[PDB]
């Protein structure tokens, strides 16, 4: 699982 | 080259491209369209946003491909390959590094100066945060220290608008506080500070809910649970 | 811009651009490869053939998505929104001419004339159809016919060159027949021609599968597989 | 479903 950032 | 488009025009055209998944010319319409001078309005922002984190996502995608390679090539036992890998990392890289200038010079001539209401404010803030990051991921020079503290300030700056200025369900306050979350865990080692802030801005989100319609609600809590993602991943 | 690099090095970085999906550089690479003047072998042969298809796949794609919104924006009832999807169509329309024409000119100087072992030459054959394929999807005018006609006329040489000097089951003999029964569907308007010659395609493959070893099996079965799914498509 | 050509 790679961490969320804010969608484009 | 996008001088002698009608600003709608090339609005139009970044739309087209967005549904074309063109995104290398759809940045090229926004940013044709940003030179026009003229503030942008909330949808026209969102395009911006859209073309450029999809054409830096590509390049910093291709750039941990190069550099897990090129790692991996240091490693002992590693036959030398000779400079083709850290040339191409490099090319990669210095392409990455001139499309974040290229987004910090739209918000510093003049986004930003002409950025008076906190939605609009806060995102260009945002924003520069974000590119002053994706710098710091590939930074490892003299210089890193300070693109680190850029990205911390301007952070800083759009954090500290967003609580004075935005409710804590607000979409933008809340994919600030996640990518904010993001750079101190992953940028400035500090991932106490990263959890803090994705536990408090989730717990005071929710608290807001229930002053929302069911399409506000479902705007802010598909953020929420981008937080909850991430605080899922670190404890 | 590659003359000053090495052959071997264009190769390396041909692959690494592979591994880190930027095949617009994976194609910049291969064509200062081809561009040295030496012959290709099997393996630098599919590099450049997985660059262009995947540069011209991309066009392609997009050439579509916007031709359908300019066919919707010019039926009855549809409001005038001026020559902004024509002209961003066009736009990508030329740029895919232009890389067509780039990997016909490769082709043509000099891939073609120094190949003289079958698999070579069957294979840049195929690729030339190809190229006029894709030109032929989106012309209109007065040298349609001959776009078509020069797509034609490549499959076929390839074709009478794969039927004298290669197993029926032979990966670029099949991929060939599929290429030209989809050029027969789509193209030429003779969907019967496109039917009969994926149906003997797949049943003389069928009878030669004996012969091969589990991993040459394996290889041909998946392109016999894409010849069925098209038969199932089309009957 | 789209019509099959060669894999790139
Ligand atoms: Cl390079
Ligand atoms: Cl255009
Ligand atoms: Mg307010
Ligand atoms: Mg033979």
């Amino acid at each position: 699982r790679r961490r969320k950032s804010c969608q484009a | 080259a996008m001088g002698s488009m009608e600003r709608a025009s090339l609005i139009q055209k970044a739309k087209l491209a967005e549904q074309a998944e063109r995104y290398e010319d759809m940045a090229a319409f926004m940013k044709g369209a940003v030179e026009k001078g003229e503030e942008l309005s909330n949808e026209e922002r969102n395009l911006l946003s859209v073309a450029y984190k999809n054409v830096v996502g590509g390049q910093r995608a291709a750039w941990r491909v190069l550099s897990s390679i090129e790692q991996k090539s240091n490693e002992e036992g590693s036959e030398e390959k000779g400079p083709e890998v850290r040339e191409y990392r490099e090319k990669v890289e210095t392409e990455l590094q001139g499309v974040c200038d290229t987004v910090l010079g739209l918000l510093d001539s003049h986004l930003i100066k002409e950025a008076g209401d906190a939605e609009s404010r806060v995102f260009y803030l945002k924003m520069k945060g974000d590119y002053y990051r994706y710098l710091a991921e590939v930074a490892t020079g003299d210089d890193k220290k300070r693109i680190i503290d850029s990205a911390r300030s301007a952070y800083q700056e759009a954090m500290d608008i967003s609580k004075k200025e935005m409710p804590p369900t607000n979409p933008i306050r809340l994919g600030l506080a996640l990518n904010f979350s993001v750079f101190h865990y992953e940028i400035a080692n500090s991932p106490e500070e990263a959890i803090s802030l994705a536990k408090t801005t989730f717990d005071e989100a929710m608290a807001d809910l229930h002053t929302l319609s069911e399409d506000s609600y479902k705007d802010s809590t598909l953020i929420m649970q981008l937080l909850r993602d991430n605080l899922t991943l670190w404890t």
